[PDB]
C-alpha cells in the first residue's frame, strides 16, 4: 500500500535492480506535518543496497518505481512500516509516514 | 626444588624485564630528595603577602598556607559518619611534621 | 510493663524519666539518701506503680495517690537548699519502694525463643532481689528535655481531635443542630504554625560551623518525632480529611462555622510533613510501602505547594523509593504537566526519577522517552 | 517565534532550561539506546550552528555545550580515563629509540625538556567505535542497545579551535556586553569542550602546539598575543585551567616510563649476553683452587629473581662493591641514573623555561591575590604543585601499574582490554535483566583470550578481581532471603572466581585478604546450585601451608555461629516448598562444614595450632551437634541412621533436597565424624613423645564410642541387577568418613582386626 | 589536630596515625603556648567529641600475644617457595605487635600535653568540668599497664624451662620492653609538679 506521485521529471529510463548501489540524500517528515530524520542536514548522502532487506520494505518498493535524477513524494501505509509498535522514542504506534525522497546517481 | 631452579640466560626478552623494573626498586626507595620539607614552608607561607597588597583596613589577607590548613578544618567539619581516605591529606600532613 | 535494653534506646525519648517529690516547696532542693519521692514518664505522661496484684505497671496520673508509687532511695541493702549528696554516675543507689519495702530488680525468666529473640527483660519488686542493680544516673538536661513534652502535648492534642471528628464520619446534618461536643481549630491552627517554625531548616548567610552545628541538631529531633509515632498520626489526620472532597460544601455536614477554615487546615500538614522528611535519610524508607498513597492525589485543587514539595523531598534522599515505580505512576504524573499548566517543578521531579547519587537505573530511564517525548504536543 | 527573544521573557526560558537539563538526564551513565532517540528530537545541525553564534541569553543555549557534550561524547572519555593510570608498553623498533630529546646540543642534555605532549607514545589503547544514525533501517527485532551516535569530529576540531581563537583576543580587547551575557558564559562552556576532546586524542602534534600558543611567551617559541594565564578571571574559569593542566602532568609521567622501559630494553640484553660469557669463562674450562666453586653459586643457584639482586646491587650503590661486573657497562647507569636526576626535579648542585617553574611560580600568585571560596575549587590546585614539587614520589607510586610485553601477543591483549571495559561500565549503572546478561557473555569472552593464563602479574595490575567483587555485592545486598533477585549471575561469576584463585600463590594471597569481607555476606543466600560464594571461600586457601597459618581465629570462630544457626532453624525456603521441617536443617549444615575440612589440614594431616582451637571452640557450643545425638533426649547411636534408613524407604514421608531427605541426615553426621577424624591431635610424631596432644585425643575418643562405631560399617542397600538404585537414599559410598574416623583416633592393636 | 581526632570516633586507620604523628611535632619539648591554644578551645567548644576517641581507641591497641608467636615459629620455617622469588614478605613483622610504631605515639602525645608541670591539663584530665560526661583518663590508661604487665610475666613462663634464648625470642621481647618503659613515662608526668 504505497501511492507515487512525481514532483519533477527524471531520465524515466534507468531503473534501479537487484545488487546495485543506490544513494538517497533525502528528508523524511510525519502525517500531521511534523519532519523527525533528514540526510540534507546531517550533508551526507545516504546509501543502501537493495535486495539484502537492510531498510523497510515500504521505502525499497517505493524506491524501486523511480528513476535517475528524480525527486518525488512517497507515502507509506502505517501497515508496512513500524506498524504496531513503531521505533520507541521517535514516532507514535500506527502511524502515517511522509517521505520526500530523490536519488543522486548510480541508476 | 632449589637445584633444578633456571639460569638466567634462558629467559624470554619480554619477562626478563619486567623483574628488573621491579627489582630496580633499589635506586629510588633508598635515595632521598630532601628539597621540598625546608623551601616548601619557605617560598610558600611565610613571605606569601608580598607587595602585592596595596591598602587594608582592619584585617589582612590570609597567606597561602593559611587556606590550607582551614580547608583540612573545613573538610572535617563536614557531617558524615566516618572518614574517607583523601590520601592527599597524608601528602601534606606529613610534610609540615 | 517496664524493660531493660543495652545501647539502642540510650538515646530515645522512651528512657527519660523524671522525678517528683512529695512537697510543694522546695522541690528542687538537693536530692539526699530516705527521701520519699515520685518517679514520671515524660513521653508517656505517667508514673510507675504496683498497685494490688498486677506488678511494676505504668498507671496513669489519676491513680497515683501516693501509695501506689511510694518510692525512695537506699543507700544498700530543711526549709533550704539541704545537703548535696547524690552524685551524677556514681550514687549507686538503690531503688525500694516505702510501704511495701521490697527491692527492684529483673525477673528474667527467658525461654529458648526469648533469649535468641527480644533482648528484653522483666523489673518485679523481689522481696530480696538480686545482687547487680547498681543504679547509677546521668544528666541529660539540654535541648531535647524541651522537645520532650512537647511530644507529650501535641500528641494528646492530636489524637483528640481525630477522635471527635471521627464521630461524625457518616452523618449527614440535622441542619439546625451542628453536632454534639464542639471541635478545636484555633488551637491547632496556632500549634502546627509553630513546628513548622521550630523544624524550619538552617539559614544560608550562616558560615559552615554554625551551619553544622545546629544541622545536627535538627536531623535528630526529626528522628526523635518519629520514634513516637506523629509519622502516622499526621498521616492518620489526612486520611480522615481528605475523604471530604470538592470544598467546604461537602464539609457542610461537620459545623458550617468551621467551614470556612478547611483550606488552610489541608494545606498546614503537607508542609508540616516536609520538614519531618526533608534531609533526613531514615525517615524517607518508611514510605516505600506508603508510595502508592500519596502519588495516588495529585489532582486536588488545593494541594499543588503541598504534594509538589513532598514528592520533591522523598526521591532526593532514598534511592529506594524510586525503585518501586512500575507503570502507572510516572504517567500519573506525566498528566499532571498536562492539567496544571507549564511549571518547572514538576519536570525537576523527573530528573529525579534519573541517576541517583552516582548510581543509575535503566529499567524506568526509557518510559519517560517512550510516553513524555514521542508526543510532540 | 524566534529563539533569540527568550532573553526577554524570564520566564519561557525557565521552563526551556530545565528542558535540556532532562534530555541531559535521559542521557544517562551510558545508555546508547535512547540517546540516538534524542539526535531525531533536537538536531544533528542546529548544535553545530550554536557554537558560532554570538547573542546568548545565557542559561539557555550556552547549556546546549553541554548536551553536545553528552550525545556525542563520554561514551569513551567514561572509559579512556580509566585507562589512563596503566602504562603496558610492547617490544617494539619505535621504543627502542626514546631519550630526552637526542637533538640537543651539549646544553640539551641539562635543558630542553621538549613541549610536554608531542608523539610516539606506543601505549595500549581500545579505538573509539562510533555508528550513524539511521531511522530507515529495518527493524532489527548485538552491540549494547547500540554502538554510538556519530559526528564528524574533523569539523569540531578546526571549529573549536578557531572559536577559542576569538575568545583570547576578544578578551583583551574588552566590552560592555561580552558573549553570554558575562565573560565566564564565554569561556566555562567553550574550553570544557576543548578539554573533553583533548583527552581522547583527537588532536595531534601540529595542534597541540598551537593550543600552547595560547600560553605563548613562555612554553612556546621553542626555536600581542598575551597568554591565558596573563588576566584575571573569574572563580569558575580557574577551575577548568587547573582541569587543562592537570592533563599535561600525567603526559610527561606517560613519556617518563617509557624511557624507562627503553632503558630496560638494550641493558638487560647486553647483561643476559655478558653473564654466557662469565659461563664459559668459569664453565667446564675452568681451572683450579677449589673454593672458587663456592663463590660461583648465583650462577646456578638462587631463583633467577635472586640472580638480578646481588648484579644489580653494586651497579647503582656507592662506595663498596661485590661480585662487581666490568667497569664499561656500569656508567651508563651513573649516567642514566644521573640524567634521570636531573630531569625531574633534582637541582643536583626571570623566565620560568620550564613547566615545573611556571606551574609553581603561578599557582602561589592566585592565593596570594584572592581568599578563594568555593572548597572545591582549592582542593584542585593544591593536588597540582604537590606533583610538581615530589617529581620521584608520583614516579614511585606508578611503576606497580607498569608492564612489559612482546609483539605477536598484542592483538589477543586487546581484545581483552577493550573487552574488560565494559565490566568497569556495569558497576556504575544498576543491575538490568539486559545488562545481566551482557556481563555473562562478557566474562565468558574473558577466559578465552589466551592472556589470562601467561601473565598473571597483569590481572592483578588491572584488578579486574576488584571491580568484579563489587558485582556481587551489589546485587546480593537484601534485607532477608526474599531479595535474591537476579540469581543465575551469581553461579556464572562465582565460578570464575574461583579458577581465578587457582593460578599462582600470590593470586591465592591477593584474594584471601577480603575472606572476613566475603564471609560476612555469604552465609544467607543459600539454595542453589553450581557454586556460591562461600565456594570461593573455601577454595581461598586449599594447598598454601602458609596461609592455613595466618587466619585469625574470629574468621574461624564467626563461621561456627553460622552453624549455630542451622542447629535450631527450619529453612523457612526449604519449608516453602510445603516440607515437614521438624528440627534442622542439614542442607546448610553441610556447607559450613566443608569449609572447616580445608581449615584442619593442608597437605597430607598437618597444621594442629588452628585445629586445636577448633576443637575447643566447637565444644563450647553443643547446639553444633545434631540434635539426635549429643543432647538430654537420647543418642541413637546406631538408631539416628537407622531411623533415617527407615525413612530413606518411606516417600510418605519425606518431603512428598531435589532426591530426598534421608541422604541429606546422611550427610551430614557423616561429613562431621569426617571432620573429627582429620581434626584429630597429630600423627604419632607428636602423640608419643608429648602430653599435650592426649589431652584432646581423649577428648574426641570420649564422644563417639567405638562399640556403635564397628557396628556402623554394614548393611549395604543393594546391587544392580535383572535396574539400578537412586542416589536419593542413605547410600554407602560415603561411609568410609567412619573409617578414616578410626583410623587415626582409636586404632588397630591387638587382634580385633579379625573381628 | 583536636577537631581531626575527634572525627575519627574509634577505627585506627591510617588516618589518625598521620595525624599523631604530627601533632608531636607542634608541641614537642614543652611549647607553653600551644597548650594554652588547645585548652581554650575544649572549653568554648564544650562538646565531648574527642575523649570518646582516646578513650576507645586505646582501648583496641594490642600486647604481647603468645598464640601468634607460635605462628610465626614454624612459618618461619620455611625459607622460598617452590620457584617464585622466596619469601616476598620476608620479615612481615605484622604479627606480635604490628602496633609498636603507632602505639609508642600515643603515650607520647599524652605525655607531652602534661609538661612543664602545667597544673590545668593534670587536672582536666581528670574530669572535664561542665560538659555532660567525664571521662578520666588517668585510671583509663592504668588498666593498660596491667594487661600488658599479664603479658610479660605469661611469656616468662613460656621460656622457664629453656636455658638459652634464641634470636626471635629476643627481638620481639625488647620491643614489648620498650612500649613498657614510654607508659612509665607517662605516668610520672601526671604527677610531677604535685
Amino acid at each position: 500500500g504505497v501511492e507515487i506521485e512525481t514532483i519533477s521529471p527524471g531520465d524515466g529510463r534507468t531503473f534501479p535492480k537487484k545488487g546495485q548501489t543506490c544513494v538517497v540524500h533525502y528528508t523524511g517528515m510525519l502525517q500531521n506535518g511534523k519532519k523527525f530524520d533528514s540526510s540534507r542536514d546531517r550533508n551526507k548522502p545516504f546509501k543502501f543496497r537493495i535486495g539484502k532487506q537492510e531498510v523497510i520494505k515500504g521505502f525499497e518498493e517505493g524506491a524501486a518505481q523511480m528513476s535517475l535524477g528524480q525527486r518525488a513524494k512517497l507515502t507509506c501505509t502505517p501497515d508496512v512500516a513500524y506498524g504496531a509498535t513503531g521505533h520507541p522514542g521517535v514516532i507514535p504506534p500506527n502511524a502515517t509516514l511522509i517521505f520526500d525522497v530523490e536519488l543522486l546517481n548510480l541508476e | 626444588a632449589c637445584f633444578r631452579m633456571t639460569p638466567l640466560y634462558n629467559l624470554p626478552t619480554h619477562r626478563a624485564c619486567n623483574m628488573f623494573l621491579e627489582s630496580y626498586k633499589a635506586a629510588w626507595i633508598l635515595t632521598e630528595d630532601h628539597s621540598f620539607e625546608d623551601r616548601m614552608i619557605d617560598d610558600l607561607s611565610k613571605a606569601g603577602e608580598q607587595e602585592e597588597e596595596e591598602e587594608e583596613v582592619e584585617e589582612k589577607k590570609p597567606d597561602p598556607l593559611h587556606q590550607l590548613v582551614l580547608h583540612f578544618s573545613r573538610t572535617a567539619l563536614t557531617e558524615k559518619s566516618k572518614l574517607d581516605e583523601d590520601y592527599l591529606y597524608m601528602a601534606y600532613a606529613d610534610i609540615m611534621a | 510493663l517496664v524493660y531493660y535494653e543495652g545501647g539502642a534506646v540510650c538515646t530515645h525519648a522512651r528512657s527519660l524519666w523524671r522525678l517528683e517529690p512529695l512537697r510543694i516547696s522546695w522541690s528542687g532542693s538537693h536530692l539526699r539518701w530516705g527521701q520519699p519521692l515520685r518517679i514520671r514518664h515524660v513521653t508517656t505522661g505517667r508514673y510507675l506503680a504496683l498497685t494490688e496484684d498486677q506488678g511494676l505497671v505504668v498507671v496513669d496520673a489519676c491513680k497515683a495517690h501516693t501509695k501506689a508509687t511510694s518510692f525512695c532511695f537506699r543507700v544498700s541493702k530543711v526549709e533550704g537548699m539541704g545537703p548535696p549528696e547524690i552524685k551524677y554516675g556514681e550514687s549507686l543507689c538503690f531503688v525500694q519502694h516505702v510501704a511495701s519495702g521490697l527491692w527492684l530488680t529483673y525477673a528474667a525468666p527467658d525461654p529458648k525463643a526469648l533469649r535468641l529473640g527480644v533482648l528484653k527483660k522483666k523489673a518485679i519488686l523481689h522481696q530480696e532481689g538480686h545482687m547487680d542493680d547498681a543504679l547509677f544516673l546521668t544528666r541529660c538536661q539540654q535541648e531535647e528535655s524541651q522537645a520532650a513534652r512537647m511530644i507529650h502535648s501535641t500528641a494528646g492534642l492530636y489524637n483528640q481531635f481525630i477522635k471527635g471528628l471521627d464521630s461524625f464520619s457518616g452523618k449527614p446534618r440535622g441542619s439546625g443542630p451542628p453536632a454534639g461536643p464542639a471541635l478545636p481549630i484555633e488551637a491547632v491552627i496556632l500549634s502546627l504554625q509553630d513546628l513548622i517554625g521550630y523544624f524550619e531548616p538552617p539559614s544560608e548567610e550562616l558560615q559552615h560551623e554554625e551551619k553544622q552545628s545546629k544541622l545536627r541538631s535538627l536531623r535528630n529531633r526529626q528522628s526523635l518525632f518519629q520514634e513516637e509515632g506523629m509519622l502516622s498520626l499526621v498521616l492518620n489526620c489526612i486520611d480522615r480529611l481528605n475523604v471530604y472532597t470538592t470544598a467546604a460544601h461537602f464539609a457542610e455536614y461537620a459545623g458550617e462555622e468551621a467551614a470556612e477554615s478547611w483550606k488552610e487546615i489541608v494545606n498546614l500538614l503537607y508542609e508540616l510533613l516536609a520538614s519531618l522528611i526533608r534531609g533526613n535519610r531514615a525517615n524517607c524508607a518508611l514510605f516505600s510501602t506508603n508510595l502508592d498513597w500519596v502519588v495516588s492525589k495529585l489532582d486536588r485543587l488545593e494541594a499543588s505547594s503541598g504534594i509538589l514539595e513532598v514528592l520533591y523531598c522523598v526521591l532526593i534522599e532514598s534511592p529506594e523509593v524510586l525503585n518501586i515505580i512500575q507503570e502507572n505512576h510516572i504517567k500519573s504524573i506525566i498528566s499532571l504537566l498536562d492539567k496544571h499548566g507549564r511549571n518547572h517543578k514538576v519536570l525537576d521531579v523527573l530528573c529525579s526519577l534519573c541517576v541517583c547519587n552516582g548510581v543509575a537505573v535503566r529499567s524506568n530511564q526509557d518510559l519517560i522517552t517512550e510516553n513524555l517525548l514521542p508526543g510532540r504536543e | 517565534m524566534d529563539i533569540l527573544e527568550l532573553s526577554e521573557r524570564l520566564d519561557l526560558q525557565r521552563f526551556h532550561s530545565h528542558t535540556l537539563r532532562l534530555y541531559r538526564a535521559v542521557c544517562a551513565l551510558g545508555n546508547n539506546r535512547v540517546a540516538h532517540a534524542l539526535c531525531s528530537h533536537v538536531d544533528q545541525a542546529q548544535l553545530l550552528h550554536a557554537l558560532e553564534d554570538a547573542h546568548l541569553p545565557g542559561p539557555l543555549r550556552a547549556g546546549y555545550y553541554d548536551l553536545l557534550i553528552s550525545i556525542h561524547l563520554e561514551s569513551a572519555c567514561r572509559s579512556r580515563r580509566s585507562m589512563l593510570s596503566e602504562y603496558i608498553v610492547p617490544l617494539t623498533p619505535e621504543t627502542r629509540a626514546i631519550t630526552l630529546f637526542p637533538p640537543g646540543r651539549k646544553g640539551g642534555n641539562a635543558r630542553r625538556h621538549g613541549l610536554p605532549g608531542v608523539g610516539v607514545t606506543t601505549s595500549l589503547r581500545p579505538p573509539h567505535h562510533f555508528s550513524p544514525p539511521c531511522f530507515v533501517a529495518a527493524l532489527p527485532a548485538e552491540a549494547p542497545a547500540r554502538l554510538s551516535p556519530a559526528i564528524p569530529l574533523e569539523a569540531l576540531r578546526d571549529k573549536a579551535l578557531r572559536m577559542l581563537g576569538e575568545a583570547v583576543r576578544d578578551g583583551g580587547q574588552h566590552a560592555r556586553d561580552p558573549v553570554g551575557g558575562s565573560v565566564e558564559f564565554q569561556f566555562v562552556p567553550v574550553l570544557k569542550l576543548v578539554s573533553t576532546l583533548l583527552v581522547m586524542g583527537i588532536f595531534g602534534d601540529e595542534d597541540v602546539k598551537q593550543i600552547l600558543k595560547m600560553i605563548e611567551p613562555e612554553v612556546f617559541t621553542e626555536e600581542l598575543e598575551e597568554g591565558l594565564l596573563q588576566m584575571k578571571l573569574p572563580e569558575s574559569v580557574k577551575l577548568q585551567m587547573c582541569n587543562l593542566l592537570e592533563y599535561f602532568c600525567d603526559q610527561e609521567l606517560q613519556h617518563r616510563v617509557e624511557s624507562l622501559a627503553a632503558f630496560a630494553e638494550r641493558y638487560v640484553d647486553k647483561l643476559q649476553a655478558n653473564q654466557r660469557s662469565r659461563y664459559a669463562l668459569l664453565m667446564r674450562a675452568f681451572t683450579m683452587s677449589a673454593a672458587e666453586t663456592a663463590r660461583r653459586t648465583r650462577e646456578f643457584r638462587s631463583p633467577p629473581q635472586e640472580q638480578i639482586n646481588m648484579l644489580l646491587h653494586f651497579k647503582d650503590e656507592a662506595d663498596e662493591e661485590d661480585c662487581p661486573l666490568p667497569e664499561d657497562i656500569r656508567q651508563d647507569l651513573q649516567d642514566f641514573h644521573q640524567d634521570l636526576l636531573a630531569h625531574c626535579g633534582i637541582q643536583l648542585e626571570k623566565k620560568p623555561q620550564s613547566l615545573q617553574e611556571l606551574v609553581s611560580h603561578m599557582v602561589v600568585r592566585w592565593a596570594q591575590e584572592d581568599y578563594v571560596q568555593s572548597p572545591e575549587l582549592v582542593r584542585a590546585m593544591f593536588s597540582l604543585l604537590h606533583r610538581q614539587y615530589d617529581g620521584l614520589g608520583e614516579l614511585l607510586r606508578a611503576l606497580p601499574r607498569a608492564y612489559t610485553i612482546s609483539p605477536s601477543s598484542v592483538e589477543d591483549t586487546m581484545s581483552l582490554l577493550e573487552c574488560l571495559g565494559q565490566i568497569r561500565s556495569l558497576l556504575i549503572v544498576q543491575m538490568g535483566p539486559q545488562e545481566e546478561n551482557l556481563m555473562i557473555q562478557s566474562i565468558g569472552n574473558i577466559m578465552n583470550n589466551k592472556v589470562f593464563y601467561q601473565h598473571p602479574n597483569l590481572m592483578r595490575a588491572l584488578g579486574m578481581h576488584e571491580t568484579v567483587m563489587e558485582v556481587m555485592v551489589n546485587v546480593l545486598g537484601g534485607g532477608e532471603t526474599k531479595e535474591i533477585r537476579f540469581p543465575k549471575m551469581v553461579t556464572s561469576c562465582c565460578r570464575f572466581l574461583c579458577y581465578f584463585c587457582r593460578i599462582s600463590r600470590q593470586n591465592q594471597r591477593s584474594m584471601f585478604d577480603h575472606l572476613s569481607y566475603l564471609l560476612e555476606n555469604s552465609g544467607i543466600g543459600l539454595g542453589m546450585q553450581g557454586s556460591t560464594p562461600l565456594d570461593v571461600a573455601a577454595a581461598s586457601v586449599i594447598d598454601n601451608n602458609e596461609l592455613a597459618l595466618a587466619l585469625q581465629e574470629q574468621d574461624l570462630e564467626k563461621v561456627v555461629s553460622y552453624l549455630a544457626g542451622c542447629g535450631l532453624q527450619s529453612c523457612p525456603m526449604l519449608l516453602a516448598k510445603g516440607y515437614p521441617d521438624i528440627g534442622w536443617n542439614p542442607c546448610g549444615g553441610e556447607r559450613y562444614l566443608d569449609f572447616l575440612r580445608f581449615a584442619v589440614f593442608v597437605n597430607g594431616e598437618s597444621v594442629e595450632e588452628n585445629a586445636n582451637v577448633v576443637v575447643r571452640l566447637l565444644i563450647r557450643k553443643p547446639e553444633c551437634f545434631g540434635p539426635a545425638l549429643r543432647g538430654e533426649g537420647g543418642s541413637g547411636l546406631l538408631a539416628a541412621i537407622e531411623e533415617a534408613i527407615r525413612i530413606s524407604e518411606d516417600p510418605a514421608r519425606d518431603g512428598p533436597n531435589r532426591v530426598h531427605l534421608g541422604h541429606a541426615i546422611m550427610s551430614f553426621y557423616a561429613a562431621l565424624i569426617d571432620l573429627l577424624g582429620r581434626c584429630a591431635p597429630e600423627m604419632h610424631l607428636i602423640q608419643a613423645g608429648k602430653g599435650e596432644a592426649l589431652r584432646i585425643r581423649a577428648i574426641l575418643r570420649s564422644l563417639v564410642p567405638l562399640d556403635d562405631l564397628v557396628g556402623i560399617i554394614s548393611l549395604p542397600l543393594q546391587i544392580p541387577t535383572l535396574q539400578p538404585k537412586m542416589s536419593a537414599s542413605f547410600v554407602p559410598d560415603h561411609k568410609a568418613s567412619m573409617v578414616l574416623f578410626l583410623d587415626r583416633v582409636y586404632g588397630i592393636e591387638n587382634q580385633d582386626f579379625l573381628l | 589536630v583536636l577537631q581531626m581526632i575527634s572525627a575519627c570516633k574509634g577505627e585506627t586507620g591510617a588516618m589518625v596515625s598521620s595525624t599523631l604523628k604530627l601533632g608531636i611535632s607542634i608541641l614537642n619539648g614543652g611549647n607553653a603556648e600551644v597548650q594554652q591554644k588547645m585548652l581554650d578551645y575544649l572549653k568554648d567548644k564544650k562538646e565531648v567529641g574527642f575523649f570518646q576517641s582516646i578513650q576507645a581507641l586505646m582501648q583496641t591497641c594490642s600486647v604481647l600475644d603468645l598464640n601468634a608467636f607460635e605462628r610465626q615459629n614454624k612459618a618461619e620455617g620455611l625459607g622460598m617457595v617452590n620457584e617464585d622469588g622466596t619469601v616476598i614478605n620476608r620479615q612481615n613483622g605484622e604479627k606480635v605487635m604490628a602496633d609498636d610504631e603507632f602505639t609508642q605515639d600515643l603515650f607520647r602525645f599524652l605525655q607531652l600535653l602534661c609538661e612543664g608541670h602545667n597544673n590545668d591539663f593534670q587536672n582536666y584530665l581528670r574530669t572535664q568540668t561542665g560538659n555532660t560526661t567525664t571521662i578520666n583518663i588517668i585510671i583509663c590508661t592504668v588498666d593498660y599497664l596491667l594487661r600488658l604487665q599479664e603479658s610479660i610475666s605469661d611469656f616468662y613462663w613460656y621460656y622457664s624451662g629453656k636455658d638459652v634464648i634464641e634470636e626471635q625470642g629476643k627481638r620481639n621481647f625488647s620491643k614489648a620492653m620498650s612500649v613498657a618503659k614510654q607508659v612509665f613515662n607517662s605516668l610520672t608526668e601526671y604527677i610531677q609538679g604535685p
